[PDB]
């Protein structure tokens, strides 16, 4: 046998680098990126568990990461913390929906932090994976919708289609759960509240066209293209 | 903690004085530069702004604070009902600042008179003596302060130019106090 | 980390948090106590503070600094002026969300910047809406009236934070030329 | 080795606690470092911490052909009657932090209720894995296994029988 060279590090420091990494940050000195995959961090251990069994447990928690670290990649971008007059004001109310579900996660991962310094309790791995555990379940939900969602749509469309898939998507996703049983009523009532908020920009267009006459489909959001008004209302 | 005796200090005493001396050295505060007991750049960018609310008032009550008396030869007597109600307004402004519980943190003081300080600079750099010597300017920008009717139109002006503004009702005592006349 | 960081979010940069012109409030990239972790957690609060640097700057610009002395339109008047304390109106809810941290950062004796970065993670998401806002005015000069529009445009934006904070500035505008109006009729 | 045995009756794969999809989990070493007894009682251990391993398997692999409504409401029954797995095995640390002394002996007193329960609750998704079955005829061989002697099983597939029958009572009432 040749020796390992590797870094001894306690359990509670990965504790806090994986709170750091759901609450949605960036390049902890665990969980490494490579190249938008995080990973691991390779010769990185401790005592009462050996290296490639911790590398296992990182490697299911980076794999929730990926899911949070990408819908953190795309908060950033759709909202502009990184055109003139192409204000998608469905993928303004989509990535707003995002976001306000987030803070009762991304503070749930404060509390926890919070007994983690300003106490004495005994806490760990086992004692808070399990903790987590009905609300790491919810996420593999919300990357499967917005994988299909939206990860999946191609480089160059329309104002009209890449609003219309979103609009589609959302609602079998919530079919999908409501018949299932009750088995948690948790997931019905997470997937119903994105959709009410996605509406929005479609439900409002529809008010003004039925109750103010006009209709203000700019950058071309709309499914029923009033570019005929624009030669019409007097070729009658 | 080392500092925050600013808020009677908007008055005067150290924390923001003028002190009427050599702008270089002897234009004095009480700037602990360097060490100093253990507060870094950020806390002396605090208190150097409290001085300029500071030193304006100290010059603007200064040149408020002397009477005329129909004495002073230069200075019909528009000036004097305008000096009146200037005074009526430090009046005020002391009595805002001495009602403060000192039991408030420096941001909340650095905050909290944001209205009065940008309200005040206005006033100071209306008449010659905001520009005076705060620390930026060395005594320069002094001009002729106007009397009489080109006080009492340019005083007009001030209210159409601010007919809307936070400073309005401020230059519409002063006017109706210079009206007297 | 500790009450520095309030007085760099504040307005009040140094040592630490140095401030720079370009890329605004900037944290010094190695030290022996910050690990990898968290310098990076910084850096979202300091963009976030380099917008308030950057509005406090555009607020004190354009009122009380200068009365008509060339006092050019394109570049002042009874509009700008009343945008700047609709703006002033707007940010009394960042001044308040950052007085309420100065009763925990030595009020509640230990904070980790995660908490922070939660807490004013509300203001993550208004203060570049409003941004791009007074970023439309610097660069197409707008003037007099001609902002009413801009306003009410952004305020169609369908976020409600954001139509909420645009609506109070366009309580104030629309007063001025309310004025303007009860002045010519 | 106390804390490994701990996250191979929990699931993750380790190196002590070798893995493979076929033998399940199997510690097979000559360790200096252990009274030479030992590893036929961790092989033992592994068979339950294998019914969770494959048993788990099955539960990530669902929630047409397989995939049917029924199969996952089954199937996320099997995680509320497997969740008391779950928490049974955070609780295993507690004693171990605390007494020096005790030997894994302990931890078979302890885990050997669920012995009865996983072997044999492990052939009815192993019977609707190697058969296939469908839509509400899963709701009966749940029952069909319910009917047994040992009161531990008799009442894990009663449990996911009435989460499943949630389901059929629900589409049940669309329909009326």
């Amino acid at each position: 046998y040749v020796p390992d060279d590797r870094v001894l590090v306690t359990e509670t420091q990965v504790i806090r680098e994986t709170l750091w990494l759901l609450s949605g940050v960036k390049k902890l000195f665990i969980f490494q990126l490579i190249d938008g995959k995080v990973t691991v961090r390779n010769n990185i251990i401790v005592t009462h568990l050996t290296h490639s069994c911790l590398r296992s447990v990182l490697e299911q928690i980076a794999a929730y990461g990926q899911v949070v670290f990408r819908l953190q990649e795309f908060i950033d971008e759709v909202m502009g913390h990184s055109s003139t007059e192409a204000p998608f004001r469905t993928y303004q109310a989509f990535m707003w929906a995002l976001y306000k579900y987030f803070i009762s996660f991304k503070e749930e991962l404060a509390e926890i932090e919070k007994c983690i310094i300003n106490n004495d309790t005994t806490i760990t791995l086992a004692i808070v994976v399990d903790k987590l555990a009905p609300r790491l379940s919810q996420l593999k939900v919300l990357h499967k919708v917005f994988s299909t969602g939206v990860a999946e749509v191609p480089p160059d469309t329309r104002n009209v289609v890449r609003a219309s898939h979103l609009l589609n998507t959302l609602y079998k996703a919530i079919l999908e759960y409501d018949n299932v049983g009750e088995a948690s009523e948790q997931t019905v009532s997470l997937l119903f509240s994105l959709w009410v908020e996605t509406v929005r920009p479609y439900l409002q267009t529809v008010d003004e066209w039925i109750v103010h006459g006009h209709l203000w489909d700019g950058a071309r959001e709309f499914i029923i293209q009033r570019n005929k008004n624009v030669p019409v209302n007097h070729r009658d | 903690e080392l500092v925050k005796d600013v808020l009677n200090v908007l008055i005067g005493v150290v924390s923001a004085t003028f002190s009427l001396c050599q702008p270089a050295q002897a234009f004095v505060v009480k700037r602990g530069v360097h060490v100093s007991g253990a507060s870094p750049e950020s806390i002396s960018s605090l208190l150097s702004e409290v001085a300029e609310y500071g030193t304006c008032y100290t010059r603007l009550s200064h040149f408020s604070l002397q009477p005329v008396l129909d004495s002073l030869y230069s200075k019909g007597l528009v000036f004097q009902a305008f000096t009146s109600g200037l005074r009526r307004y430090l009046q005020y402004y002391r009595a805002c600042v001495l009602s403060t519980p000192p039991t408030l943190s420096l941001l909340t003081i650095g905050f909290l008179f944001k209205k009065l300080g940008r309200q005040l600079r206005y006033l100071a750099e209306l008449c010659g003596v905001g520009a005076v010597l705060p620390g930026t300017c060395g005594g320069g920008p002094r001009a002729a302060f106007p009397t009489g009717v080109k006080l009492l139109s340019y005083l007009y002006q001030e209210a159409l130019h601010n007919c809307s503004n936070e400073h309005y009702p401020v230059l519409l005592s002063l006017l109706k106090t210079s009206c007297e006349p | 980390m500790i009450h520095e960081l309030l007085l760099a979010l504040s307005g009040y940069p140094g040592s630490i948090f140095t401030w720079n012109k370009r890329s605004g409030l900037q944290v010094s990239q190695d030290f022996p106590f910050l690990h990898p972790s968290e310098t990076s957690v910084l850096n979202r609060l300091c963009r976030l503070g380099t917008d308030y640097i950057r509005f406090t700057e555009f607020i004190e610009q354009y009122t009380g600094h200068v009365q008509q002395q060339q006092g050019q339109g394109g570049l002042h008047g009874i509009y700008l002026r009343a945008f700047c304390t609709g703006l002033d109106s707007v940010l009394q809810p960042y001044r308040q969300a950052l007085l309420d941290l100065e009763q925990e950062f030595l009020g509640d004796p230990h904070l980790s910047i995660s908490h922070v970065n939660y807490f004013l993670d509300q203001f993550q998401l208004l203060f570049p809406s409003v941004m791009v806002v007074v970023e439309q005015i610097k660069s197409q000069k707008i003037h007099g009236c001609q902002i009413l529009e801009t306003v009410y445009k952004h305020s169609c934006g369908g976020l409600p934070p954001v139509r909420s904070a645009l609506e109070k500035i366009l309580a104030v505008c629309h007063g001025v030329m309310y004025k303007q109006l009860s002045a010519w009729m």
